[PDB]
């Protein structure tokens, strides 16, 4: 099976997290976001 | 708990939010 709505967005990085929470919520009205600092290590 | 219904996002003190271009 395969996962509706954007499966993987762009890059809108530093583009104010409420902007891409938009985006992300525009994208999939079915799916929330959740905005958290940094501090495990991600993929640099 | 990183599901097709759940988007996580970063955000570098060095005011930036590094959002994760994929879901989980």
């Amino acid at each position: 099976s395969s996962c509706p709505g954007k499966s993987s967005w762009p890059h809108l990085v530093g583009v104010g997290g409420s902007v891409a929470k938009a985006i992300i919520e525009r994208q999939n009205p079915n799916v929330k976001a959740v905005i958290l600092e940094e501090g495990t290590p991600v993929t640099k | 708990d990183f599901r097709c219904n759940r988007v996580r996002i970063w955000v570098n003190k060095r005011g930036l939010v590094v959002s994760p271009p994929r879901i989980g």
